[PDB]
């Protein structure tokens, strides 16, 4: 058994068959699998021919935009010591990676960048989603706009003396027009002051009623000095039709932060085409657990 | 419990005297034992009652069903799942509970299967318990000189015991004085006729001598006395029962097939696991992850639903058998019949009816045949001549037996008749075709009679003549044909009378040898009309002197009789021989009768010849002829005792029609073992206790239900509650049908294994988002798939199954490489490709093109990256991409169902085409409809994306697997075509399961 | 179209589920019919 079914010397068989048999079986499987691969490739090519290069057919799973930030938190927590420098390195590295894309050297010339209103403005339509006109043009977003969190003055961005920053960003969606709430009698408390129609407001607060007192002064930095996103940087025409496109950003400095205590800060954007979800904690809003232990 | 001392042939002290016997055990031949001494022995050795069988608590057999071979594999799978969960828990945070769910599911599956199988075997046990009817019995013992009837459990060795016709022999007695006492040794020794028990010794074999009574035997007619020689378990049938209980069980063929199947499944599972373990280690992953990968692949390569499917398949074939009155105690004993290739049968009680019946009759120089079948389904014998009427009057009058009171309900043949067997058969035949014998007897008053003398060997009697015109006297005598022939001078031909010239005397001699050679017992009936002038109506013929003319009588005709076989015995034997099953007769009866029954049932085909037949046809000694020219052989037990192992092997290797006669139960067991030693499956069919050691050691035992013994009924595996022998043919047919169906169902349940493992393999090698989730694999293996696999059992035959030769056990297996090459190699591959196609389509329509999917798993899984760029530049949060992945799992599961449609259709038939067989299986159609409805329900029902994580699909996706399904159908259709046109070609020795 | 192109991000999953359930129910019924067609 063990030895025979492996190699016999009378029938000159190996594993069970002769030399020509293993060849017949190998050749059959090679032809079969080759036909299988060719058919699968053809059925995938017809698919590639069914889709368009300038627009995703289905855009319903990304209707309510998200709200991400610059620091990379493992559990949405920012904990670092003001003494040990090797504690907030993972944060600064990320922050830097994000801001490193807004360098002025990258934004230069007439193509493809265009100078836009230094003050919030309305939408701008560069035509349809076609290839007739060449590569569209995107508005320039300068670093310096973010005043104390830019890595140009204090590279660390704040983490050095107990005053961290948080650069918030709205998820890029093709053909999405942001719409803010109107001045009618129904509007949250916060939003009343500085109702620039052209600005999408972003406002952070405390998850629990207690934590309010322990949170100090939320100082927002943005385009024009407002705490929002200018509508002029929309809509997004997609990578193919707008490479070298920069999305607005909003800096948030959490000055006067209580020391040695976990603070839960929830940031939230307001608007018509914006809706939150009890399951996805990043849809429209976001949570951060800051703890500047020193 | 020394088995060798129980395997030996019975010994005894028969060859002794009455003085030596009384001097060895101690007992007064005329006064018996004393009460004090009787009780001293009763307490010294034990009551005369067999030991009860070894009981069995219900939790023990429930634990037995919870284990086995398949259930053990599922048990190790659950253990492995919990081990991997413990690891993931101690090594990382947020451990996915997938493994724990899979483990509790496997454990529940094993428990449910055990409960179902146990319930079925318990059902059979209850219906089996409703047959043991044990009424207490008391014997007649003589102590201190007085007769007393005491319980059978109080008889000891040495006391005197008296028996009377109608009672049962309590223990093993040594006859000391008998008065025409006959005994029925059919259950123990298998002797069809009543052997007379005489105080004298006659044969060296204790089973052949007449001075020994046996346990469980009944005294037909007469009275006798005897000293209890053997008592309790030490009796003959006690040692036989103890030997039967002290034998092993074995291991059915279906179990061995399941074992080899698990062997192949584990081989390919551990191979794919160790290989992808070395590969994962060669790509960088850590040890902690590689171990989980190995366990995941091994656990994934295990058919969980195949256990319930196989159990239901076997149960389905068992209920039909129970509908035709064929009950199986176990569950796997339903397939052994189909794999049998050598059936060892018993004669008395199994091949025959064990009841004497009038077979042939002689009258008007012509042999006439009578119907000897239980239900009386045959040909009449021309009841229109006067000769027959005279014969009916002779037999109905010169007979002292009468039906037992209160039988007005049972049929004419199954009623109880008090008297000898010959007189009973005659009475039954007359009551069958001549109306009520009670009126035929009261119509003619019997005046003077005369019993059966040992000298006269004839029974005569005179009665009045019912003729209202003739007041003469009728005389009727019956006896041996030679004695009666020497007392006649006339012959009743067609009614008239004629002389007894040598012409009819020679025709009577040829008729005597014709009925005698048939193995039957023939008698002669004659009568005479006494002249009323020499013997008036008032003269009394006292039985003292010669008042009747012994000679010058009128012979009417001979009457033969023999025990006939059961109705469907010849047809069933022929059907078994047609299927290539070797029929070998094994019985402890006389060879002269065994050979005749063998030729009458088909064991010894007409035309074949034995060495003695050739020596008789040539008129030369037997030592000259060559034994190779004889196809059939009759092996005597006495000669079997002195035969080596090689001789028995040669006997079975050179003779096709073998008949073992005068074989003891131990020899029956030796024959069964001699048949197994070669390599063929054996099925033993019996009824008495002598078959118990043969039914146990055989691969499958078939015991009779009505005419069977309790010991052989408890030691057998299949019971024939109706005593119909055709059930054997039905069983051998079902055993094959369910085998080809098991093959089809196994290939069906194994084809899906590939499109359930390939996604994870491409997930680890290509780093793409997980294609097939775990709750979808569970919804497939334990959901939809169950109904179709169960339906595959209801498939009818393709060709004649009762025509092909028995399957070879050493070459034709149940799961060969030809199946693995199809399920794992060709169909499963196409199904996996279809699933991946639907996958890529779903991800391409939402924004993730195939070029950007390779290399995303690291960020696609990360829970803290809320900005994943797609092929178009959009940013997707974690939960949004997870929702898309879940929708891909739902569509993958639906694609699996779509390809399973064509897989179930190509699995319906193994060789034939669909346009030939036909879609007449309604269960399969219902399976397809339900399989689709369940998938639609699991996807569209609200609250499923929360409980099971399955999102709704868009009507355009459901059509991504259709081309693959039709292609599968076309490929298998052309496959099952070259096999038909080209028999024996490459496609057959490569893809023909 | 233009600014108010909100429909470009909506899908009537409700109606889809309703139809899919009606169809599933019908298939189940037909199945039962075929199964019992013969025992009456
Ligand atoms: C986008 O801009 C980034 C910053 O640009 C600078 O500021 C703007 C406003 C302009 O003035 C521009 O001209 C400036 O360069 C730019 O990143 C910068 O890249 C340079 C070149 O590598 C870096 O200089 C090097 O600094 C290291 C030490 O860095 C310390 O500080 C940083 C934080 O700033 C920490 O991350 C480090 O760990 C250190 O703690 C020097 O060791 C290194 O030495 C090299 O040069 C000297 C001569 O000067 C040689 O003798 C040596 O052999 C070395 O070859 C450099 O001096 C600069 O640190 C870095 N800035 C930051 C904040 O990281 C970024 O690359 C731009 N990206 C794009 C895509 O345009
Ligand atoms: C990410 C990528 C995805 C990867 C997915 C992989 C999915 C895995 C799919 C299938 C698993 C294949 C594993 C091997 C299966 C072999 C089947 C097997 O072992 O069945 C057992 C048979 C026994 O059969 P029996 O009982 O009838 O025997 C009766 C003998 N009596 C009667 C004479 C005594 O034993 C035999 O067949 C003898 C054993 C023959 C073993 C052949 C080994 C070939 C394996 C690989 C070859 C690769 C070479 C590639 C290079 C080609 C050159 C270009
Ligand atoms: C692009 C899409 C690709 C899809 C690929 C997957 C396809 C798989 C699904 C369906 C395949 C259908 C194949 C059709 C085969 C028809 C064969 C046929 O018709 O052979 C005729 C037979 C032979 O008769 P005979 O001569 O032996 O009779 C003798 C009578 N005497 C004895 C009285 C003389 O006649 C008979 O079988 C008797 C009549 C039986 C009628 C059966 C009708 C039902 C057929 C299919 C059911 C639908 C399942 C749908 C599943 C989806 C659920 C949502
Ligand atoms: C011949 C014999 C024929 C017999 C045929 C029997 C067929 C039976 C047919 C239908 C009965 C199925 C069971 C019905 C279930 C009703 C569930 C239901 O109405 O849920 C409504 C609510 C959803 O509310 P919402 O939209 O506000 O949630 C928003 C949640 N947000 C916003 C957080 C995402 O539910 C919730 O909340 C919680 C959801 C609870 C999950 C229950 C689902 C059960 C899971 C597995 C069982 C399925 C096994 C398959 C059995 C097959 C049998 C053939
Ligand atoms: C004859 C034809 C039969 C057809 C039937 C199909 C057979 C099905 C075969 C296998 C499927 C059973 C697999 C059981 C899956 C359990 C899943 C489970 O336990 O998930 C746990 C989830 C937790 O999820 P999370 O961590 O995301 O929560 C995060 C919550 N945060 C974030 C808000 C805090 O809790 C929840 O979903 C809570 C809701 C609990 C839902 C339990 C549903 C149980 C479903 C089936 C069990 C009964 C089947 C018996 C029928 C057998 C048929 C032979
Ligand atoms: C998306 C999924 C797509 C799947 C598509 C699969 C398509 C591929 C189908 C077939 C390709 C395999 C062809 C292999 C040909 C080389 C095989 C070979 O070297 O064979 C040699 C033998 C001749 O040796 P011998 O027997 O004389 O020597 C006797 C030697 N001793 C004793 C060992 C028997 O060849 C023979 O016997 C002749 C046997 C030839 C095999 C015929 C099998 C045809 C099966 C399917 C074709 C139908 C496709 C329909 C698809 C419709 C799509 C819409
Ligand atoms: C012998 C075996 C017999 C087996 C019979 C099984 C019974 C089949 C049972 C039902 C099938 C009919 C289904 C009809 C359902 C239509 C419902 C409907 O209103 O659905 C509309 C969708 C379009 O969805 P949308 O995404 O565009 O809009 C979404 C817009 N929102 C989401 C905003 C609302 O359309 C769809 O689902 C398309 C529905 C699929 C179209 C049926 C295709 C039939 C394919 C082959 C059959 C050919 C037979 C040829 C006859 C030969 C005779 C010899
Ligand atoms: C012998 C003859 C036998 C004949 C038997 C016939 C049986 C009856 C046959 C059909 C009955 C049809 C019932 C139709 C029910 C429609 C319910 C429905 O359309 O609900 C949809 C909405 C949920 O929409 P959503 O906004 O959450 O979507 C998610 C949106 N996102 C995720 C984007 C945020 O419902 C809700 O809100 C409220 C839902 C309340 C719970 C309804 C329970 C329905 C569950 C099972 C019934 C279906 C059984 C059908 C038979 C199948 C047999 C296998
Ligand atoms: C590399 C690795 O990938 C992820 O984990 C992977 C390993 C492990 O976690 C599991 C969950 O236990 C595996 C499990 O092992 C084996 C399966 C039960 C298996 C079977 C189906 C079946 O029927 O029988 C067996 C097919 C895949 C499977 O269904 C799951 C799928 C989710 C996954 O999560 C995937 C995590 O992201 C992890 O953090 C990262 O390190
Ligand atoms: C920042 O928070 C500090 C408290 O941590 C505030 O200063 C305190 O003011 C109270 C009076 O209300 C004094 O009793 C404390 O001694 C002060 N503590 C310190 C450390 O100064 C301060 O007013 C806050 N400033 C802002 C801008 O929010
Ligand atoms: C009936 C079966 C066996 C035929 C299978 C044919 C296979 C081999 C054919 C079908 C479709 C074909 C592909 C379809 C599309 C493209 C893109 C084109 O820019 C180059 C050729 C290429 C890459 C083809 C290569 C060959 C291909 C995959
Ligand atoms: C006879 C055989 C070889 C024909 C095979 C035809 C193949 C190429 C057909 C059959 C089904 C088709 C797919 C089915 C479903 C969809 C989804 C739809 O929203 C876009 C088209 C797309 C992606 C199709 C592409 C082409 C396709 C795969
Ligand atoms: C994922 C891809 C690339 C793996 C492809 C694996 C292919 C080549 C494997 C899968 C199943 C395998 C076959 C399955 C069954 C048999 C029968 C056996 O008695 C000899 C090996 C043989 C003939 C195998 C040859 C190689 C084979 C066809
Ligand atoms: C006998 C064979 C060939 C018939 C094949 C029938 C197939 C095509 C049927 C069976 C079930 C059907 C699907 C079941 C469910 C739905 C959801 C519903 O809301 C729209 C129709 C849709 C999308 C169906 C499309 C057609 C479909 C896939
Ligand atoms: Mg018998
Ligand atoms: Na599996
Ligand atoms: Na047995």
């Amino acid at each position: 058994g063990w030895k025979k079914f492996l190699w016999d010397s009378e029938k000159k068989e190996f594993l069970g068959r002769t030399g020509s048999s293993w060849f017949k079986i190998f050749l059959f499987y090679l032809i079969f699998y080759g036909c299988l691969a060719g058919i699968f490739i053809g059925t995938i090519q017809v698919l590639l021919l069914t889709l368009s290069d300038f627009e995703p057919k289905y855009q319903d799973r990304v209707a309510p935009p998200g709200l991400s930030h610059a620091p990379y938190a493992i559990k949405t927590e920012i904990s670092f010591s003001i003494s040990n420098p090797k504690s907030y390195e993972s944060f600064v590295k990320s922050m830097h990676k994000l801001m490193d894309l807004y360098n002025e050297s990258s934004q230069a010339g007439n193509s493809p960048f265009e100078d836009c209103s230094d003050t919030p403005a309305d939408y701008i339509k560069r035509g349809d989603l076609d290839d007739s006109q060449g590569q569209k043009k995107a508005c320039r977003f300068s670093r310096m706009w973010l005043k104390n969190c830019s890595g140009l003055d204090d590279t660390t961005y704040g983490y050095a003396e107990g005053k961290p920053c948080v650069v918030a960003k709205l998820n890029r969606i093709i053909g999405f027009y942001p719409k803010p709430l109107k001045n009618t009698t129904d509007l949250p408390e916060e939003l009343q002051a500085n109702y620039n129609q052209y600005v999408l407001p972003l406002r952070c607060a405390a998850k629990r009623e207690e934590d309010r007192e322990k949170i100090g002064s939320i100082e927002y930095f943005g385009l024009g000095g407002y705490a929002g996103f200018p509508l002029q940087y929309y809509p997004y025409y997609g990578k193919r039709l707008q490479k070298k496109y920069l999305q607005p950003l909003l800096a948030i400095q959490f000055t006067n932060l209580t020391q040695n205590m976990e603070l839960r800060i929830e940031c939230k954007v307001y608007g018509e085409n914006i809706d939150y979800s009890e399951k996805d904690r990043f849809r429209g809003r976001f949570e951060v657990k800051i703890e500047v232990k020193s | 419990d020394l088995d060798e001392l129980k395997k030996e042939v019975s010994m005894d002290d028969h060859k002794l005297s009455l003085d030596e016997l009384h001097n060895k055990y101690g007992t007064d031949l005329t006064r018996g034992l004393t009460n004090a001494r009787a009780k001293e022995i009763l307490a010294r050795d034990g009551p005369n009652s067999l030991t009860p069988p070894p009981t069995t608590p219900e939790w023990i057999k429930f634990c037995r069903q919870l284990f086995g071979g398949f259930s053990i594999l599922l048990w190790i799978g659950a253990i492995l799942c919990f081990l991997a969960y413990g690891i993931q828990a101690a090594t990382e945070d947020e451990p996915a509970n997938d493994n724990l769910y899979l483990g509790v599911v496997l454990s529940t599956v094993v428990i449910v299967t055990g409960c179902f199988s146990y319930y079925q075997e318990a059902k059979s046990s209850r219906i089996m318990d409703s047959f043991k009817n044990m009424v207490p019995q008391q014997a007649l013992v003589i102590r201190d000189g007085e007769k007393s009837t005491i319980n059978a459990e109080f008889v000891v060795a040495g006391d005197l015991v008296e028996v009377k016709g109608g009672d049962r022999i309590p223990a093993d007695l040594r006859i000391i004085s008998a008065h025409g006492c006959k005994v029925d040794n059919s259950s123990l020794t298998g002797e069809s006729e009543p052997q007379t028990r005489s105080p004298e010794f006659s044969s060296e074999n204790p089973l052949e001598t007449r001075n020994i009574a046996f346990f469980s035997t009944n005294c037909v007619e007469g009275t006798a006395r005897g000293v209890v020689v053997y008592t309790g378990d030490r009796t003959v049938m006690g040692r036989i029962a103890t030997l039967a209980s002290g034998l092993e069980v074995g291991r059915t063929p279906i179990a061995i097939e399941i074992e080899h199947f698990i062997h192949i499944i584990t081989g390919v599972a551990v191979f794919l696991g160790v290989s992808f373990f070395i590969l994962s280690l060669i790509l960088g992953y850590s040890w902690l992850e590689a171990v989980i990968f190995l366990i995941g692949i091994i656990v994934a390569n295990v058919p969980e639903g195949l256990l319930a499917t196989v159990t239901v398949c076997l149960t389905l074939t068992a209920k039909r058998m129970a509908r035709k009155n064929c009950l199986v105690k176990n569950l796997e004993a339903v397939e052994t019949l189909g794999s049998t290739s050598t059936i060892c049968s018993d004669k008395t009680g199994t091949l025959t009816q064990n009841r004497m019946t009038v077979a042939h009759m002689w009258f008007d120089n012509q042999i006439h045949e009578a119907d000897t079948t239980e239900n009386q389904s045959g040909a009449a014998f021309d009841k229109t001549s006067a000769t027959w009427s005279a014969l009916s009057r002779i037999a109905a009058l010169c007979n002292r037996a009468v039906f037992q009171a209160g039988q007005d309900n049972v049929p004419i043949l199954k009623r109880s008749v008090a008297g000898d067997a010959s007189e009973s058969a005659l009475l039954k035949c007359i009551e069958l075709c001549c109306g009520s014998v009670q009126g035929m007897r009261d119509r003619n008053p019997k005046i003077v009679e005369i019993p059966f003398n040992s000298t006269n060997k004839y029974q005569l009697s005179i009665h009045e003549n019912e003729k209202s015109s003739e007041s003469r006297y009728l005389l009727v005598m019956k006896g041996a044909p030679e004695r009666i022939l020497d007392r006649c001078s006339t012959i009743l031909l067609n009614g008239a009378e004629e002389p007894l010239k040598e012409d009819m005397k020679e025709a009577f001699q040829n008729a005597y040898l014709e009925l005698g050679g048939l193995g039957e017992r023939v008698l002669g009936f004659c009568h005479f009309a006494l002249p009323e002038d020499k013997y008036n109506e008032g003269y009394p013929f006292d039985a003292d002197e010669p008042n009747f003319p012994t000679t010058d009588l009128c012979f009417v005709g001979l009457m033969a009789m023999i025990d006939p076989p059961r109705a469907a015995v010849p047809d069933a034997v022929g059907k078994c021989r047609s299927a290539g099953i070797k029929v070998i007769m094994v019985t402890g009866d006389h060879p002269i009768t065994a050979k005749a029954i063998a030729k009458g049932v088909g064991i010894i085909s007409e035309g074949n010849e034995t060495i003695e037949d050739i020596a008789a046809r040539l008129n030369i000694p037997i030592g000259q002829v060559n034994p190779r020219d004889a196809k059939a052989c009759v092996v005597h037990g006495s000669d079997l005792k002195d035969l080596s192992t090689e001789v028995l092997d040669d006997i079975l290797h050179y003779h096709t029609e073998i008949v073992f006669a005068r074989t003891s139960p131990q020899q029956k067991l030796i024959i069964v073992e001699g048949c197994q030693r070669q390599g063929a499956i054996v099925a033993v069919t019996g009824d008495g206790v002598n078959d118990s050691p043969a039914l146990k050691k055989a691969d499958i035992g078939v015991a009779m239900g009505i005419s069977g013994s309790d010991v052989s009924k408890q030691a057998a595996d299949m019971i024939l509650l109706d005593d119909n022998f055709a059930s054997i043919v039905t069983g051998v047919e079902e055993g094959r049908l369910i085998f080809d169906n098991l093959k089809k169902s196994i290939a069906y349940t194994l084809t899906s294994n590939i499109p359930e493992i390939t996604p994870f393999l491409v997930f680890i090698i290509g780093n793409v988002p997980l294609p097939l989730g775990t709750v979808t694999i569970l919804c497939i293996d334990l959901g939809t798939d169950m109904v179709p696999a169960i339906s595959l059992a209801y498939e009818q035959a393709e060709s004649d199954i009762m025509k092909r030769q028995p399957r070879n056990p050493k070459t034709d297996k149940l799961v060969n490489e030809r199946l693995i090459s199809m399920a794992y190699g060709q169909i499963g591959m196409i199904q996996a490709l279809g699933g991946f196609f639907s996958y890529f389509v779903i991800l391409a329509e939402n924004g993730f093109l195939p070029m950007d999917l390779i290399g995303k798993r690291v960020r696609w899984d990360d829970r803290w990256i809320s900005d994943v760029e797609d092929s178009f530049g959009q940013q997707w949060t974690y939960e949004q991409r997870k929702i898309v992945e879940f929708t891909c799992h739902t569509s993958f599961f639906i694609s699996i169902v779509v390809v399973q449609w064509a897989d179930l259709i190509i699995c319906k038939t193994r060789r034939n085409s669909i346009f030939q067989q036909g879609m007449k299986n309604k269960i399969l159609i219902f399976g397809l409809f339900e399989e689709t409805a369940l998938a639609a329900f699991l996807s569209y029902c609200p609250g499923t994306d929360v409980a099971l994580r399955m999102y709704p699909l868009k009507p355009s996706w459901w059509f991504c697997a259709f081309p693959y399904s039709l292609i599968i159908f076309l490929y298998d259709e052309m496959r099952r075509f070259i096999i038909r046109r080209s028999p024996g070609g490459w496609v057959e020795q490569e893809t023909y399961y | 179209e233009g600014p108010d192109n909100d429909e470009r991000f909506t899908y009537d999953y409700y109606r889809l589920r309703v139809v899919g359930l009606i169809v599933a129910a019908v298939l189940c019924v037909i199945g039962i019919i075929i199964l019992l067609a013969g025992k009456c």
